[PDB]
Parts: structure tokens; C-alpha cells; sequence
């Protein structure tokens, strides 16, 4: 996943999706690249941020 | 009556993705100002 918006919450949504769909998701740019504190243990969401 | 304030509600959905889809689809479309959320009787974290 890679977006252009600066909205942080989008990243959160991706993690939630990874919690339910059990599909790996990679952040690239924009909101997705924003690093969240702690993801759900079931979620398999990864990001390129720091 | 204490002192122009509508209200809407919906039950919990079995699927979290379906619950989120219903949420905005119904709650957001009505342009609400806040959402009241409570845990179901089932013991799901
Ligand atoms: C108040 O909310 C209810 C909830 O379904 C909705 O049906 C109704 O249209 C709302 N009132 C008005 C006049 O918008």
C-alpha cells in the first residue's frame, strides 16, 4: 500500500485490515508510512518508517 | 427537555470488517457528532 495523503489514521486502518484479513500489508508513502506505537499481535502490518 | 438533538443507533455486527463498513455507511452518512460504543455480552476482547 502507498498513499499520497498525510492522514495518519489510514495507517491504523491498514493494521486493522491485517488483523482480520490475515494478509500482509506494507506501507510505502504518505499515511501508510507513518509509524504507529503498537500494532495488534494478530495483525501482520509492516511499515517502512522509523 | 432539560435544556434540536437527534439520535441514532445500531447493533453490534459479528464481523469487525462488516461492523466498520456498517458504522460509516450508516452512522457517518447521517453526519453524527459522536458515537456511543459499548461491549457486547459475549467475552470478546
Ligand atoms: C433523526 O435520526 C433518525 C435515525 O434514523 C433519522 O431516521 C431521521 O431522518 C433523523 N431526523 C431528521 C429529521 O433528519
Amino acid at each position: 500500500f502507498g498513499d499520497d495523503t498525510d492522514q495518519e489514521a489510514v495507517a491504523q486502518m491498514l493494521d486493522f485490515i491485517s488483523s482480520h484479513t490475515f494478509v500482509p500489508i506494507l506501507g510505502i508513502h504518505g499515511g501508510a508510512s507513518m509509524i504507529m506505537a503498537d500494532k495488534d499481535p494478530t495483525s501482520t502490518f509492516f511499515q517502512f518508517g522509523a | 427537555k432539560r435544556h434540536q438533538l437527534n439520535a441514532t443507533s445500531v447493533t453490534h455486527k459479528p464481523n469487525a470488517i462488516q461492523m466498520a463498513l456498517s458504522v460509516c455507511e450508516d452512522l457517518i452518512s447521517s453526519q453524527v457528532y459522536a458515537i456511543l460504543v459499548s461491549h457486547p455480552p459475549t467475552p470478546n476482547d
